């Protein structure tokens, strides 16, 4: 294959001669040391590299080879439980033959090549197989994986390895043609899986953290953002997402941040367990992690890698839950690469195509009929920190234009130590329509007419905020003093939750349907009472308040006879009350 | 009266100022970069007469 | 040992050189003209024909005729030994103090390798830098990255060279009483003049300091490549000692400005195209590698913190200095003006001053239990009671309650006491008597955010022991 | 007809590459790009002449090579095959179908970027259309041949006032006796950068209707190469007036977030390195714009008329 | 050329109050009408065309709607002509380029609109030249300039666009003519920011 | 500004009789150097001189608007070029009008732009201040002579 | 060359009020004052020549007006220096680079003034230098540059302005000399934005 010889260094930039029939943004290997680089622009006998590690003590003359691929990840058994950086390299066999440190070169095995697994054949010779059909089963922790065959591959089955111990790199089944299928392949990371047929978004993704589902739910493969500040709940809202949600396979990936809040992730994560099996939630996750001094090439390319991992697991028929967390960062890189490209700027010095590479990573989620025929789907979560509280950022204005959800975080809430801090009167949802055939049959009759009960007394007090300044909020009329007392308890029982808790981590639907009914309840006796002249105050100390804090921290199994004597009660309260 | 005066009327008109001064500089950056992205092409054009 | 004669182009800072195609990328080089005068020089371009050489000093005196070229060194590289303690250097290893030169015991590159981020571990203990607004309510924790914001005009000199004076660490207060720690403080100054150099010079010398400290001194007119070479050379001999000797040490970085300055003259000199308001495009990474090579690794006993200190250029937080340095440091220690030409020193300002690293240092058997709870209600009255003295100006003093008067009043003394301490040295059970002697002027009950215990077991003493010392 | 391919190629750098011996290619023609592996590009020439010539790619440009790709012309001018078949039908936005169904057998064959109407030959749009929205029915009233667009939000339901408007439009003849019968419209929808969340609303709805059985959809997703985000109005309205200047037919065309149009022309604006405008746009965005809204109106003598409703999202 | 340049001393006369007595205009000056989108440029332009009290009236729809175009023509043949009997459109000279037309066209339908209302002076009648936008002009000189690889001064616009400007508002007065009559030309011109 | 400009033209003397120099007084010789100006303006300049009777005394350089731009180089430079020699030759007091800077100004940046210098504030040429001092630096008052050369420039702020 | 760097301790009196006692500068400081045009900078300049008790005033005139140095040299030949009696002018050096003289010179002009007042500085004596503006430097480097065809930073200036800056201040300070006396240079630079 192709070689060349150095011909020019400057800076990242390098130009090797005689690389005639090279091809565009391929892998090279840039002087005697093993550095890698792509190739940016051809011309005549020369081919401009860039190298992504530094180029010092390099000279003129020495080789450059190219790979003849681009850009790719390894695909088979072997990467749940494993820690990544930005190019697949994995950090925990580095640091076994490197120290401490990492040095320039070092040339690693994304899927360790040595491990015995216990093949399993599915099929027998003669059989047709097309590409994304099933050869086998391999376990691996709580999942039985599938080996697929690439989606190029097609062919007629001669010879199959019988069950047994083999590596990943022993062939396993070979075709009529001569093409050989192993337990692993690459796939290039900017070209999108193919499907059979995208689906509609007509089942929630259940969050667990009761506002999210309630007041803004996201559809299952849908999109959703979450901005804010520092101290606002950012990373503890996706740490608990990934325990409490109903995804199979959860992949975090984070861009190039600070090295202790990598550190910080990177020791925590191991001691979380899973809640459907009480082990160790490392058991089932896929975690990419940068620092700021890493390449920039690795930073720009995390989530690249990051979604086709998840839409690998997604053709096996899971469904994926994936978490990009800064991509302010992964912007900022792309727009250093483009700034070392000479692209004229555009914005605050972004490259015009910021909002198509956005669009082109945003597109990969969404509910699938896999080429098996069977089904998955994969979520995205995306972190975005403005810099300053800002809005109208760049990032920002391409990111509302295409996202299905928005949870604005504040730190005003914060300061209260009111958790999770979302802003009710900021964040909106898109899929509120198309989830309300699935909500009145799998919920309840009236959830869909119930929910505009609360978004509509939550929306009563943002239009008496105008008058609680100026006059305390005794000195009110018991008419609008029942909406504040209302409203103020839907802030303190069912807005706010505790994940620290054992049982107010995770909510099901019918509680939080159970709480709305009680809380309506709770008002229209009560505003039934004040039609009859009643002082608010012995109001404000009924028995039945402290039934509406206690709700929350019922058990799940516990909770039916609970909202039954809550009911029986309130309705004994107001109508004995003259 | 002054409290409603100072949050309806005064705080906008400053902040479309902020926006719209911001633009005018940034308007004029990239103005002047271009010439220098012109400038070295330029320059490289310069010295390939003849080697 | 071979001499380069074949120059073809000279003019202002750089000049080519014919077949040297054998120079590596970066290396450093030696340029000697016809009176025997020797310039230093980096090679930052190289290709089949010619090499690109950008030269140290004034080029006045060369000549096409009788000028050579000839190289030192393929990769930069700095000579370490425990003996720099107690030395100073000039900012490219050459000593100033006219002590004669160390022998190196290992010669590392200056630019530093990444650590790897599963061998680091969380930072978990402090250190005493002995100011009371630092100590107790921006805490400093071993591995941290904590900046320093101040103006033009403002003392960051003797700020810094008061922590540098100061420091120390405090076994003591840890678990058992733990076992003695080594400690050594690094200083790089970058873009200095004369007097800032003589102040230093005598500051680190009159108190003893010298014995334990590593200076890197690199003046206004000297050569702007060694301003860029400076603070690795300084972060390499930190990592040297730390993780190969198990000390603790610290790292001051006087002024990042001076080196985003020099770093977009360099950018300009060799043809880029700048970025954001004529700055580099690359500057994030740049600063990252910098930066980034703080922290504490697990398996070691070692730790490294820096201190960067920056001027804002015209107190603008959103110009591209002090925006990507938010994006990777943990918070920052803004000093304020209006403190400063009041009389009190330091002017650290306590209310837009913020430490990231806060609840993982402070704590039960680290420091004294009651911390987090004082430093949030000296916070919250502090607070309160700088708009309570903007509301006097208006509706005058009787109009107000009791409480607003007494928060006034704490205020006041707060600023007077806490704030203005001058040139002592505070120990952290003094700071936190202190701050219990403030809290005592309010009424027990309205000290909200603080448990009853601790109310119980510190409330009511008086001001008088820091009266006899403002 | 005798194909021809030119193999010397010299310099590939992003959108555009250089071919040195094309001395006999046509400036505006379209090429087919084909490598080693034998994928099939396409491109379309933007400056001819005697030293070279300059081909910028429909997409992105992984995987070429100087030594195996050659570069083959297909036509002068960039045309479309026109049918009165194509009702019903789904096209992927250069020209394909995605339903499934053969290709369509063409009657004419119409350039892309058409031709400007003589302002002596037109007329004066006169009929009323009646909505169904007070807002725009008594205030802002539409009229035949009228071009409108709706200026949108970041969070703003304009597709549904757009369903809205497409499902309730009638001429009321009885106000004016000018006619009788119920003659429904024919509608052209285009989608450019749209994501599958509206895609999936707006088919649904069409079928909901039952009016996908007389409209042409042209589709663009938000994941397809940006270059053909630039051909996708131009052959909806090549259609439009095919239809309506040619069969008599009153159709309606609805482009959708023509904001992306405007930052996929910006793009490649930036890759040309052409002059450009008031915030980074290039400086004939105007032309470009007026090239596009132009084609709709009426023409005297002829039954037809064409109504453009746009939609755009302000920053 | 001409003989002589004379002091402009009476009115032009254009039905509009605010304009007739606020703002007024003489006979042979030049003003200019800018405005945002949606203002009324086109209307007070046509309403200009309309009424004034002009014996010929020259209309250079330089790179505008089409629409706006049809609408003269099909309108002014029935309208009656103020100080005549006759149509309105048989004292009106049309010159129609889009803005879908070439762009290269819009530079000299100015010059030929100008030239037009020169020759109607020398024969001693009052001529009204009405502009429909320059900055189409402006725009057209810039791309021009741009497939130069001239260096713009500012927004891409070239450095001699002033030259221009002034060459083309000149060429209004009120003058003595070569074969001793007297006539005038009176310029408007909208601008569109 | 141009009416402003002609009454200073017109009004303007020195007062002996307060100075004390003893000198009687004789009117200002008059210096106009037009560039782009209109005609509406020149008529006006032009029927003020007649009627103040300063034609006598006064040279005129005009530079019409629809005159070629480049010649708004050398009129500046001739103007003050007659100013002096009249000044500082025959004892004459000269007062110097300078219609529009800022046409000027255009002229230069149109020959600075085909020239590719390199700009600076708002793309004028570098070299602009140089330029201007060339010409407004020849008035002024020279030791031993009786002339002197005073000027008033106009210009246009954008 | 000198010997040795000493630390200013002695105060430099200039006569104004606010400048002597809020901002204070030592005998071998520096110090810059800036403004727009009509902010007093050069009669500021000039009162710190008449007034100050430093034995040598060089004024480095760096492309300011002409009339600006004729005052200097009608008026200060009358006056009497505060320390001595004798005529003020005896102990004052002026270097004069008018606007119109040519552009190269401006840059010699600095460092012919900064050498003398060098110069005096070794003889025991203590010199004030005053620069009327440093822009001007700035501007000439960029003219030069512009003819040199190389690639400016920011504003057009090239790279390296702010080297040359710097070397410029350093030369500053109370110094040892190599006769053994002291002697001492401060430097007051305006900047024209
Ligand atoms: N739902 C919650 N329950 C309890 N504490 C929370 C919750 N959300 C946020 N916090 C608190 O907010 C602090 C900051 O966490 P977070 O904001 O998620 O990370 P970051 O500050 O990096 O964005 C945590 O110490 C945590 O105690
Ligand atoms: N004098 C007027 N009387 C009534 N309506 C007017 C008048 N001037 C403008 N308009 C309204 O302005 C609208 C369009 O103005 P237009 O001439 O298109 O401005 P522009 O051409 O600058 O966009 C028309 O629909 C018309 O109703
Ligand atoms: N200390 C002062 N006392 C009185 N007038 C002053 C003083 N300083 C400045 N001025 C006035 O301000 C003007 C500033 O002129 P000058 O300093 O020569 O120009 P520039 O500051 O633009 O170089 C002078 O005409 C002078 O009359
Ligand atoms: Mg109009
Ligand atoms: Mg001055």
């Amino acid at each position: 294959m192709i070689q060349g010889v150095i011909q020019k260094i400057a800076g990242p930039a390098v130009i090797a001669k005689g690389m005639l029939g090279a091809r565009m943004y391929d892998i090279c290997k840039v002087g005697e040391e093993g550095l890698v680089g792509e190739i940016i622009r051809l011309d005549g006998d020369t081919a401009f590299v860039q190298v992504y590690e530094d180029t010092s003590g390099l000279k003129v003359g020495e080789p450059v080879v190219s790979t003849g691929l681009p850009l790719a990840v390894e695909l088979g058994p072997g990467m749940l439980n494993g820690i990544y950086d930005g190019i697949q390299r994995p950090l925990e066999r580095i640091r076994e033959k490197t120290g401490i440190y990492i040095t320039r070169g070092v040339v690693v095995h994304a899927l360790d090549r040595e491990k015995k697994w216990a093949w399993t054949p599915m099929v027998k010779p003669g059989d047709e197989v097309r590409g994304g059909m099933v050869l086998g089963t391999v376990p691996e922790f709580g999942f039985t994986h599938k080996i697929l065959v690439p989606p190029d591959v097609r062919g007629r089955v001669k010879e199959v390895k019988p069950a047994g111990e083999y590596t990943v790199e022993e062939p396993v089944v070979v075709l009529e043609d001569g093409t050989e299928l192993k337990m692993y392949h690459t796939w290039p990371v900017r070209r999108a899986r193919p499907v059979q047929r995208k689906l509609d978004p007509n089942t929630p993704f259940l969050t667990g953290m009761r506002i999210l589902d309630v007041l803004f739910p996201v559809a299952m493969g849908g999109t959703a953002a979450i901005p804010g500040p520092f101290g606002s709940g950012k990373t503890v809202t996706q740490q608990s997402l990934a325990k409490w949600s109903n995804a199979d396979v959860v992949v975090y990936v984070g861009c190039g941040e600070r090295g202790n809040e990598m550190t910080d992730v990177l020791v925590e994560f191991p001691e979380l367990t899973d809640p459907k099996t009480g082990g160790p939630l490392m058991h089932r996750t896929v975690l990419i992690a940068n620092t700021s001094n890493m390449p920039v090439a690795a930073r720009e390319a995390s989530i690249y890698v990051g979604v086709t991992i998840a839409e690998y697991f997604r053709d096996q028929g899971f469904s994926v839950a994936l978490m990009a967390d800064s991509t302010s960062r992964w912007a900022e890189a792309l727009r250093e690469i483009s700034s070392r490209l000479e692209e004229m700027p555009a914005e605050e010095g972004y490259p015009p195509y910021l909002a198509a590479r956005l669009a082109a990573f945003y597109e990969r989620a969404g509910k699938v009929i896999t080429l098996g025929g069977e089904e998955g789907a994969v979520t995205i979560v995306g972190a975005v920190s403005p810099p300053g509280g800002d809005m109208s950022e760049p990032v920002t204005q391409s990111t509302l234009r295409i996202v299905g959800a928005f949870w604005r975080l504040d730190a005003s809430l914060a300061f209260r130590r009111h958790f999770p801090a979302i802003n009710w009167n900021g964040s909106y949802s898109l899929f509120t329509s198309a989830l309300d055939p699935w909500y009145r049959e799998n919920v309840a009759e009236d959830y869909p007419e119930l929910r505009d009960a609360i978004s509509e007394l939550l929306q009563r007090e943002a239009g008496l905020q105008e008058i609680v300044q100026l006059v305390g909020p005794d000195a009110l009329q018991d008419a609008e003093r029942l909406v504040i007392e209302v409203g103020r308890i839907i802030r303190e029982d069912f807005l706010q939750q505790n994940a620290y808790h054992e049982v107010d981590a995770y909510c099901s639907m019918k509680k939080a349907y159970g709480i709305m009914k009680m809380i309506l309840a709770f008002y229209k006796e009560a505003e039934a009472a004040i039609k009859r002249g009643v002082s608010i105050d012995e109001i404000l100390q009924l028995p039945v308040l402290e039934r509406i804090g206690r709700a929350r921290y019922v058990s799940e199994e516990e909770f039916p006879a609970y909202f039954e004597e809550a009911m029986k009660e309130i309705q004994g309260a107001f109508k004995a009350l003259a | 009266r002054r409290v409603n005066a100072l949050e309806q009327v005064v705080i906008p008109g400053i902040r479309a100022q902020i926006r719209f001064i911001q633009q005018v500089l940034e308007q004029r950056e990239r103005e002047d970069t271009f010439r220098l992205k012109r400038i070295k092409g330029k320059i490289e054009a310069r010295e390939a007469e003849e080697e | 040992k071979k001499e380069y004669t074949g120059i073809t182009y000279i003019s202002g800072p750089l000049l080519f050189v014919e077949n040297a195609k054998d120079l590596a990328y970066g290396a450093i080089v030696d340029i000697k003209d016809g009176t025997g005068r020797v310039r230093g020089g980096q090679v930052i371009e190289v290709s089949e024909e010619y090499a690109v050489i950008q030269v140290f000093e004034e080029t006045t005196g060369l000549d096409l005729a009788t000028t050579s070229v000839s190289l030192v060194e393929d990769v930069a590289r700095l000579g370490v030994s425990k003996e720099m303690l107690g030395r100073r250097f000039n900012g490219i290893g050459k000593p100033i103090d006219g002590l004669p030169p160390i022998t190196p015991e290992k010669r590392l590159p200056i630019t530093g390798l990444p650590l790897n981020p599963v061998a680091r571990r969380k930072p978990e203990q402090f250190i005493q830098t002995g100011i009371s607004t630092i100590d107790v309510m921006n805490t400093l924790v071993r591995g941290q990255k904590l900046p320093i914001f101040s103006g033009s005009g403002l003392p960051a000199n003797e700020i810094a060279a008061q922590i540098a004076r100061q420091a120390t660490v405090r076994p003591d207060l840890s678990g058992e009483g733990e076992k003695e720690e080594p400690f050594a403080v690094v200083f790089a100054a970058m873009g200095i003049t004369q007097r800032e150099l003589s102040y230093f010079i005598q500051e680190f010398e009159r108190t003893g300091a010298l014995s334990r400290s590593v200076l890197f001194l690199n003046k206004a007119d000297d050569p702007t490549i060694e301003r860029i070479l400076t603070p690795r050379m300084a972060l390499t001999v930190a990592e040297y000692l730390a993780f190969e000797h198990d000390y603790h040490v610290l790292v001051i970085l006087t002024d990042m400005t001076n080196y985003c300055e020099a770093l977009r003259e360099i950018g300009a000199a060799r043809e880029e195209i700048p970025g954001r308001r004529g700055y580099p495009g690359y500057m994030y990474t740049d600063l990252a590698t910098i930066y980034e090579r703080a922290g504490v690794v697990e398996g070691k006993k070692g730790s490294v913190t820096q201190i960067p200190i920056l001027s804002m250029p015209d107190d603008d937080r959103t110009h591209p200095i002090p925006d990507l340095t938010g994006y990777i440091t943990e918070g920052q220690i803004q000093l304020s003006r209006e403190l400063h030409r009041k009389g009190i020193y330091p002017p650290i300002d306590p209310l837009p001053s913020l430490s990231r690293l806060m609840n993982n240092g402070v704590g039960k058997g680290k420091t004294r239990e009651d911390h987090k709870q004082v430093s949030d209600q000296l916070y919250s009255a502090y607070a309160n009671g700088v708009d309570i003295r903007k509301l006097v100006a208006i509706i005058g003093e009787d109009a107000l309650t009791e409480n607003d008067r007494r928060y006034l009043q704490f205020a006041d003394a707060f600023e007077r006491f806490f704030i203005n301490q001058g040139q002592q040295n505070r120990s952290i059970e003094e700071s936190l008597q202190i701050a219990w002697a403030l809290l005592s002027m309010l009424p027990q009950g309205e000290l909200k955010r603080i448990s009853k215990d601790h109310i119980g077991k510190y409330y009511g003493q008086k001001l008088e022991e820091i009266w006899g010392a403002p | 007809l005798l194909k021809k391919e030119y193999t010397g190629i010299t310099y590939i750098s992003g959108p555009l590459l250089f071919v040195e011996n094309a001395k006999d290619l046509a400036y505006g023609a379209i090429v087919d790009i084909k490598d080693g592996t034998g994928r099939v590009r396409g491109g379309q020439v933007i400056e001819v002449s005697e030293e070279y010539a300059v081909i910028q790619v429909f997409e992105e440009t992984t995987g070429l090579d100087l030594a195996t790709t050659s570069v083959s012309l297909v036509e002068d001018v960039a045309r479309l095959g026109v049918s009165k078949e194509m009702l019903g039908r789904r096209f992927n936005g250069i020209g394909k179908p995605i339903d499934g169904l053969p290709p369509i057998t063409p009657e004419k064959r119409l350039p892309i970027t058409g031709l400007p109407l003589n302002p002596v030959a037109r007329r004066k749009p006169e009929q009323f259309i009646q909505t169904g929205i007070s807002t725009i029915d008594v205030m802002n009233t539409l009229v035949r041949g009228q071009k409108l667009p709706i200026f949108s939000g970041s969070g703003l339901p304009a597709n549904e006032i757009a369903a809205q408007i497409a499902r309730q439009a009638t001429v009321r003849p009885d106000l004016s006796g000018e006619g009788e019968k119920e003659e429904p419209f024919a509608v052209v929808f285009a989608a450019m950068g749209i994501t599958q969340r509206e895609l999936s609303y707006f088919i649904q709805e069409f079928e909901r209707t039952g009016a996908l059985s007389r409209s042409v959809l042209f589709l663009n997703k938000a994941d397809d190469p940006t270059i053909e985000r630039i051909l996708t109005p131009r052959m909806a309205l090549t259609v439009a007036e095919y239809l309506a200047f040619e069969h008599d037919y009153h159709v309606l065309v609805i482009l959708t977030d023509m904001t992306n149009y405007c930052e996929a022309l910006r793009e490649i604006g930036a890759a040309r390195e052409e002059i450009p405008g008031r915030r980074g746009y290039p400086g004939y965005m105007y032309t470009d714009l007026a090239t596009i809204y132009e084609r709709a109106g009426v023409v005297e003598g002829k039954k037809g008329s064409v109504t453009q409703i746009p939609i755009l999202s302000m920053p």
